[PDB]
């Protein structure tokens, strides 16, 4: 029996989906697939007036008679990040215009009325759509004022009507368009009509610062200006001549990590290990925190994601290499604090509020765990001043155990990679990819892409967990672990990027260079729409170096038509590297 | 926190050491010293005066 | 004796630096080959190009 | 190429249906289709204010010299708020087996 | 959720303590359940540790 | 510098590169025909199940 | 401070009874007045063996011995050769394990560095003398090996 007035209850993000899914697995738990998409249209209604979409008089005679053989079925496993989940909705109104302006738009040619049959078309014939998520709902209103917004295309497929498709194929397009757009003008100079699908979004932013310081230191030996002698040879003769590169240029930037949703292995009920594994590490008779289903979801559904808890480790461990070259400086920010809390019997239950819960005392040095720490802690500000700086936003860490905690910050050489790789080998290792990806030569190319734009660049999630105690250990090893980026030779990283200077640098020729129109005059060029593929200018980028796992795109648009300034000027960079395109000579002819 | 070229023991070695001043002092005996022999026992049995 | 770099290093990349001192021996006033412990990477001064 | 498009039609002459395949799941291709893409977007349209940059084209004419083939268009979109009117009405029941 | 053998080893040290050495005079002090699948075994479940 | 050239001319093939002072790690370099190729033999050292 | 056996008492089943007893088979281990203490005093003189075994062989660094010792959390050690040894562990953080001598009970292979060099290498002098404390007469004895 529960207390109807003096009892009083508090509860965040954990116990109100917790107390929706254990009364969800009771009844209509396959529902759950539907009902993610009708709160995103609830919160954020746009042209939207007196909706009568979800119908479903609650009907609700089966939870008085329990004892009732539960359905299985596929679960969803929808979990309504913090930004995602919204954004999900405004996408279903953005998407819900598209299906109305299709059908309110095409009948509107008559001069006189248009009550009459856009009344009459109760039937849902136009709930029918192409592409993107359309739930069993409905739309019956009495509003009628449609014609004020915009069109907002964001699926481009077939089957769309009249009005809609006018901007696509008719010439009539340009006295549409002036009519779909307001707010907005520029529409004397083109001749025709075509709608693409760009989809960059400026904001946005950023920032921061710081510072530191401490110281240290360192040583080397020094770093930090070094010259390399290049020598080219084409015959039996030779020439040789000195060059110089300076790490530390442009300051801030840095990335804000976008969001996404979590999911699992799909069955109803509960595995045997999760549950039995669970029992071993704590002794409570019920369940504290009053909750079933939240305890095995956080553990079963994420296998792991490890990207940007990471990217932070051969990060310091690729900035320590020129700190500890010569370590005169280092600073330390002010928030050294570990989110680590001492004796707590079962708040590790309730605790998983928190995005992750990581054990120590297991496979867990007082080396070991200030790595997993440092990242907490905003990215940079460490051991050099300038140079390799920028900013990353991080997720939030929590350690845990009764007795255990150490703290650490200073690192030895020869030492920092073994005991960076130590926290990867239990766990899985999913830390390659951002020491490949973001730990080669994007860094010190997106440091040289800040000379025209700064601070838009995003890719590969945030958190990660996968412990509570102990872990199974039926997988990889790696025993003997060294490679040549982990010894003192950063500069296979960054001459990579003077590599890829060139190759930003080699879509200029093709485009323009005085006898085609100087820049701000032709702007006819067809590259950065936030997509990779049939782009051409990330394509050449594609080719070889660094493929398949960045934002990049919309900076480049701007950086080949900065690079023709400098170009016509006396200015360039340097030569030569497994490159091959015509109408510019990369090899020779 | 050491330099030059520091190395964490006999185990988990990686790429070759340079030379500098010391930090500590090296003074324990490695294990080489059976292939010492092997400068030994092909000089002292390959020679003149035998 | 000659070579080439970054290779599953375990005991010829040796055979390249050792050499490269000795092929550089006109600016070098050291000399080495037999006695060779094997923390053993001494500097190529001006040898490299 | 992205120029080059499929056709459609709609309304007077009666179109036919259209099943999709079975999805399992429909956030995850709602973010693989943007992350395949790589547009960072949708993470911007939680904020208020969002603009949208799109680009027109000149196409089946072989164009000449105007210093101008392709067009740029931003559309600046904010959020509004009206009052929503949700309405209860009897639909499909679901088995529930005894 | 079984799983016990800290609790046997408390009972074999003990053993070994009153093995070779002699005899141990000591009392019993305890909290009881009573009963298999009654209300006291339902009551007792209640409560951590 | 096309005169010395004589018949063939302003035809790069290959650049190779050094380091001017001596210190560290020896570095002669021409190491970056596999960095194209990021993680050829690195990425998988001595992995197995 | 050993972590040798971990079972977090959980003992839901014992207060439902009724429940299918497992038939398996019996240990029946008599603990004899003077023999069950003789069992585990050969136990912690294995453990010295495989204890020896690991933490003298990376003690060839003259600066230190901390960081790739505190390395070793993983059991790889544990596993051995002949006689009794159970599934438990022993992660400790003293490493004062120079001072006493080697106590030579197993003898078959898998060991390494500092333990076999008693039995193959010359260096052994050089060693016994290490390994071995308050016993003398190490200047007449000519190579080495332990029997």
């Amino acid at each position: 029996r529960q207390i109807q007035p003096g009892s009083a209850v508090t509860l965040n993000p954990g116990l109100v989906y917790s107390s929706i899914l254990t009364y969800a697995m009771d009844t209509s738990c396959t529902d759950l697939l539907q009902e993610a998409q009708i709160i995103a249209c609830s919160l954020q209604e746009n042209r939207y007036f007196s909706r009568i979409g979800l119908p479903t008089v609650v009907s609700l005679y089966d939870l008085m008679v329990p004892a009732f053989i539960a359905q299985n079925s596929a679960l969803e496993g929808a979990r309504l990040s913090g930004d995602l989940s919204k954004a999900v909705g405004r996408v279903h109104q953005m998407l819900g215009m598209v299906a109305a302006k299709d059908i309110i738009s095409a009948t509107h040619m008559q001069s006189r009325t248009g009550f009459d049959p856009s009344h009459g078309i109760r039937q849902y014939l136009n709930s029918n759509s192409r592409l993107v998520t359309q739930m069993a709902s409905k739309l019956t209103g009495i509003g009628l004022f449609d014609a004020t917004p915009q069109m907002r295309i964001f699926s481009e497929m077939d089957t769309a009507d009249y009005a809609d498709m006018l901007h696509l194929t008719i010439f009539e397009g340009l006295w549409l368009v002036q009519d779909a757009s307001v707010c907005t003008d520029n529409g004397p100079i083109s001749f025709l009509v075509n709608g693409e699908k760009l989809l960059s979004a400026d904001r946005a932013g950023y920032d921061v610062l710081v510072e530191e310081l401490t110281l240290a230191n360192i040583r080397i030996e020094h770093h930090k200006m070094p010259t390399g002698a290049f020598t080219t040879r084409w015959v039996a003769a030779k020439r040789d001549s000195a060059l110089r590169l300076t790490p530390r240029s442009r300051t801030a930037h840095r990335v804000d990590m976008v969001r996404e949703c979590d999911f699992n292995p799909t069955m109803n009920l509960k595995a045997a290990g999760p549950k039995a594994r669970l029992r071993g590490s704590g002794v409570k008779s019920r369940r504290r925190v009053s909750e079933v289903p939240l305890a095995h979801v956080f553990r079963s559904p994420p296998r792991r994601e490890s990207t940007t808890t990471t990217d932070d480790s051969p990060r310091w461990l690729t900035r320590e290499g020129p700190q500890l070259t010569r370590r005169v400086p280092i600073i330390d920010e002010p928030p050294a604090y570990e989110s680590g809390r001492s004796s707590s019997p079962v708040t590790s239950s309730i605790s998983e509020g928190t995005s992750q819960h990581e054990e120590e005392m297991g496979l867990f040095d007082a080396e070991e765990l200030p790595m997993q720490q440092t990242v907490i802690a905003t990215e940079a500000r460490r051991r050099l001043g300038r140079g390799t700086l920028e900013r990353i936003q991080e997720a939030a860490l929590e350690g845990q155990v009764a007795q255990g905690e150490v703290t650490a910050e200073k690192n030895r050489r020869i030492e920092a990679m073994l005991s960076a790789r130590d926290p990867q080998f239990t766990g899985r290792e999913q830390i390659t990819k951002m020491l490949s990806d973001g730990g080669l030569g994007v860094r010190e190319r997106e440091e040289w892409l800040e000379l025209v734009d700064k601070t838009v660049g995003v890719k590969g999630l945030k958190e990660v967990r996968s412990i509570d105690g102990i872990r199974r250990h039926l997988e990889e090893y790696g025993e003997r672990e060294g490679f040549a980026v982990v010894r003192t030779l950063l500069s296979g990283n960054s001459k990579h990027v003077r590599r890829i200077n060139q190759l930003i640098r080699e879509s200029n020729p093709s485009a323009f260079e005085t006898e085609a129109s100087r820049m701000r005059r032709l702007r006819a060029d067809w590259d950065g729409d936030a997509g990779s593929a049939p782009v051409n200018a990330l394509h050449f980028v594609g080719n070889s170096p660094g493929w398949k796992r960045w934002l990049e795109n919309n900076n480049i648009p701007s950086d080949i038509q900065v690079a023709g300034k400098k170009r016509m000027c006396s200015y360039l960079a340097e030569v030569l590297s497994h490159g091959n395109l015509k109408l510019s000579d990369a090899t020779k002819l | 926190m050491a330099a030059p070229v520091l190395y964490g023991g006999a185990g988990g070695t990686a790429t070759g050491p340079g030379d500098m001043r010391r930090s500590l002092m090296h003074e324990k005996k490695q294990v080489f010293a059976e292939l010492r022999r092997e400068a030994q026992a092909l000089r002292v049995a390959k020679e003149a005066r035998g | 004796g000659r070579l080439v770099e970054g290779t599953s290093l375990d005991l010829f990349p040796p055979q390249l630096s050792s050499e490269e001192f000795s092929t550089c021996s006109e600016a070098t006033l050291a000399w080495r080959n037999a006695p060779s412990s094997l923390g053993v990477r001494p500097f190529a001064q001006e040898d490299s190009r | 190429k992205m120029s080059v498009w499929d056709p459609s039609t709609r309304e007077g002459a009666r179109g036919y249906r259209e099943k999709v395949v079975r999805f399992g799941r429909q956030i995850a291709s709602l973010l693989q289709y943007f992350e395949n893409m790589h547009s960072p977007a949708l993470d911007i349209i939680a904020c208020d204010k969002f603009l949208l940059k799109y680009q027109i084209y000149g196409d089946i004419d072989r164009d000449p010299a105007f210093g101008e083939n392709t067009m740029t268009a931003e559309v600046p979109v904010v959020w509004d708020k009206c009052e929503v009117e949700v309405k209860l009405y009897a639909g499909p029941l679901q088995k529930l087996m005894s | 959720g079984q799983s016990k053998l800290t609790r046997l080893v408390k009972g074999f040290l003990i053993l070994l303590e009153m093995a070779e050495r002699k005899e141990v005079d000591f009392h019993v002090g305890n909290h009881i359940h009573v009963t298999y699948a009654i209300a006291p075994v339902c009551d007792s479940y209640d409560l951590p540790g | 510098w096309l005169v010395m050239a004589a018949t063939c001319g302003g035809g790069s093939f290959g650049i190779g590169k050094l380091k001017s002072l001596c210190k560290e790690f020896s570095v002669p370099k021409e190491l970056r025909d596999a960095l194209r190729v990021k993680y050829g033999l690195f990425g998988g050292k001595d992995s197995l199940e």
